[PDB]
RNA sequence: AUGGUGAACUAUGCCUGAAUAGGGUGAAGCCAGAGGAAACUCUGGUGGAGGCUCGGUUCUGACGUGCAAAUCGAUC
């Protein structure tokens, strides 16, 4: 990362997960997993007919 | 004598293809399994066939003359050809002598191919099939190894733009990263052979053409002029890209050996770091020298005598190689070592331990860090002090003499002759 | 073959109509009433 | 020989992983120095351009989307430094080209005494 | 400073034209003859070719106690 760490004089590196997260921002690729991009439209309002 | 009939059948097929697409496919149908004589007499016979019939333009990127069925014929059959060679030379030492002899002849066929082939995009398979053969901890039963090293050396000698060398050393890096650098020093000599990195520099007899044919000739000449200038610019950029990435590969190979510290490899490591030094980032010169100082200081906590002599000779050779543009711990490195050098019995040793071949042009190529025993390392360190890399120092002249005279008491005969010959040259230099 | 600009555009729009994932308030169309009805 | 094919799965991964742009470099700094954590970037990740299929689609469409799907995030000079330090290769500045650079500037210093 | 008008002032051109002469020596080649076992050389011719001819930066050098009272070696 080219910068120096505050804890120690050694070079501040990045974790595999963070590097994956940066790339997934730049190609947009769904950051928060465990979600469906394509949920069925749950008709929360048309379920009940109007009188 | 079924062999004779098979020899004449294959001979007829050779005379067919050389002078036709189904015949080559039939020749690949010959070598499948279970029949060793057909697996060896035809496989070495297809080599001159491919030597004559391979078009060097990178075939397979997907009218009357088809040139598509012929090229799908050559490529598809060449896949199963080299794939067969893969299954042949993968056989370990615990195998049938027939299968082992098939492996030796297969790598012989492959190394014959590489000198003419490696143009088109089925090269990496053959490169794996020869580098995996070279990169083995035990070589004393393969006669091909020396010759394959020679062919790779020639390959890295003719390669001007760096495409071949980069495609070799990527695969070579993979093998050296899986196996923890168990190499045979001759492979670092083929690393030395890289010429990518260094620079070291009528009117009467005319066939009559039509007006449309002459105008076509003018246009073709102008196209070829553009091809000359464009390929000059492309390869001038390609040389820069290949230098930039090969030097990354070459140096990391070197410094990881300098982690493992194999007793034999260091000589060839510093062969590379002094030849292919001075073409790095010029900020690394101070870093290389600080590494040499570190590798001196490691020996100062106590084989290692060889290593410290190497560090001194390498450093002075590095700065004496700086031809284009315009040293305390190294002279003091010698001034400290001279007791330890003379106190060892291993001053004279031919050094032909695990290295098989003496690489290329050893009469012209002067191995300026590991020339001979250790006697010529003392000679070339002192030569690289008082004749190269200034450091004049009349005080150090008197000090080095007075230590050499407390070294004559601990020397074999030839070494003491050479030392006194250098003292003759110190009487030439410093008359005190 | 070489087609016009607008022909290429409507053919590209046709294949784009198929190959994309579409929101369920659309494609609620094209699931339409059959021939007899 | 299994590791010979299994390590390459990481070697090709860490090419799609490594930073190339200033725009990715800033966000790597913003992580490294404690300004934004994982949780903050996962919020920022939901763009104008999220929830888009990419594998089924023809190339002549995606090559016009990907050119024009770049959100102009603010940069730093601190990031541009490191990304210039990352791209710089080995033969970029040898002894040869240093000596040649001085050979250029000497000719310029001569050309201004030619007048 | 803003807006205009012009430009061989100098480098590199490209297209299309014009001009690129003359006096002298005499290259390659060839012919005849003489030496040379042989190579080759010479004598006499011819032949008409020559950029043929005539109208100051640096070595981080060697000596910052000299090969030098006008320096060497070399680079471009």
């Amino acid at each position: 990362t080219g910068l120096l760490d505050k804890n120690s004089g050694s070079s501040l590196n990045l974790t595999k997960e963070e590097l994956e997260l940066i790339s997934k921002i730049q190609r947009n690729e769904q950051t928060d997993d465990s979600i469906n991009p394509y949920e069925p439209l749950i008709d929360w309002f048309t379920r009940h007919e109007e009188v | 004598e079924k062999i004779l009939q098979l020899k004449e059948d294959i001979a007829d097929l050779v005379t067919k293809v050389m002078e036709n697409t189904a015949a080559l496919g039939r020749l690949c149908k010959m070598v499948e399994s279970k029949n060793p004589n057909t697996c060896k007499f035809s496989m070495l016979a297809l080599v001159p066939v491919f030597k004559s019939i391979i078009p060097g333009y990178r075939i397979r990127p997907l009218e009357v003359s088809k040139l598509r069925n012929f090229e799908q014929a050559l490529v598809y059959n060449y896949k199963n050809y080299v794939g067969r060679l893969q299954s042949l030379s993968k056989t370990p030492s615990n195998a049938a002598p027939i299968q082992v002899s098939l492996g030796i002849l297969a790598t012989q066929a492959a190394k014959e191919l590489i000198s003419t082939a490696s143009h088109f995009n089925f090269r990496t398979d053959i490169f794996t099939l020869l580098l995996r053969r070279i990169c083995k901890p035990r070589i004393s039963t393969d006669p091909t190894s020396i010759q394959i090293i020679q062919t790779f050396e020639t390959l890295l000698n003719e390669d001007e733009e760096g495409s071949i060398s980069f495609e070799i050393l990527r695969i070579f890096n993979k093998i050296l990263k899986t196996r923890n650098f168990n190499i045979e020093e001759s492979v670092l000599n083929m690393l030395l052979s890289l010429d990518v990195l260094h620079d070291y520099d009528k009117k009467k007899d005319r066939v009559h053409l039509s007006k449309k044919q002459r105008k076509a000739r003018k246009e073709m000449q102008q196209i070829e002029e553009e091809m000359r200038n464009a390929e000059q610019a492309v390869s001038a950029e390609e040389r820069e890209r290949n230098q930039s990435e090969i030097l990354k590969i070459v140096f990391t190979i070197y410094l990881n050996i300098l982690k493992n510290n194999a007793k034999t490899l260091i000589g060839s490591v510093l062969e590379g770091l002094t030849k292919f030094g001075n073409m790095a980032n010029f900020d690394l010169l101070g870093d290389f020298l600080e590494v040499m100082k570190e590798l001196i200081s490691d020996t100062e906590f106590d084989a290692e005598v060889r290593k410290a002599l190497l560090c001194i000779v390498s450093a002075f050779s590095l700065i004496s190689n700086t031809q284009y543009m315009k040293l305390s711990k190294f002279v003091d490195g010698l001034y400290a070592l001279l007791p330890y050098i003379c106190l060892d019995a291993d001053i004279e040793l031919s050094y032909r331990s695990l290295r098989l071949a003496d690489p290329l042009n050893n009469e012209i190529i002067k191995p300026s860090v590991n020339v001979s025993t250790k006697a010529e390392l003392l000679l070339k360190a002192l030569d690289h002090v008082f004749f190269r890399s200034k450091s004049g120092t009349k005080e150090r002249a008197t000090a080095f003499t007075k230590r050499l005279y407390m070294c004559i008491s601990h020397t074999p005969e030839k070494t003491s002759i050479a030392i006194l010959k250098f003292i003759d040259k110190l009487m030439n230099r410093y008359p005190e | 073959v070489k087609w016009p600009e607008y022909v290429r555009v409507q053919r590209q729009k046709k294949i784009l109509s198929i190959r994309l994932k579409v929101p369920p308030t659309i494609a609620q169309f094209q699931y339409t009433l059959d021939r007899n009805t | 020989s299994e590791e010979e094919k299994n390590q390459t799965k990481k070697e090709k991964h860490s090419r799609d992983i490594d930073i190339a742009t200033v725009e990715a470099m800033t966000l790597a700094h913003q992580l490294a120095l404690g300004q934004k954590n994982k949780h903050d970037l996962v919020d920022e990740g939901f763009n104008r351009y999220t929830f888009r299929d990419t594998e089924n689609l023809p190339d002549w469409f995606l090559e016009d989307e990907k050119e024009h799907s770049k959100i102009n995030k603010p940069i730093t000079k601190e990031a541009a430094m490191a990304i210039k330090e990352k791209i710089k290769a080995m033969n970029a500045r040898p002894i040869k080209k240093v000596a040649e650079a001085k050979a250029r500037k000497r000719m310029r210093a001569v050309a201004r005494l030619e007048k």
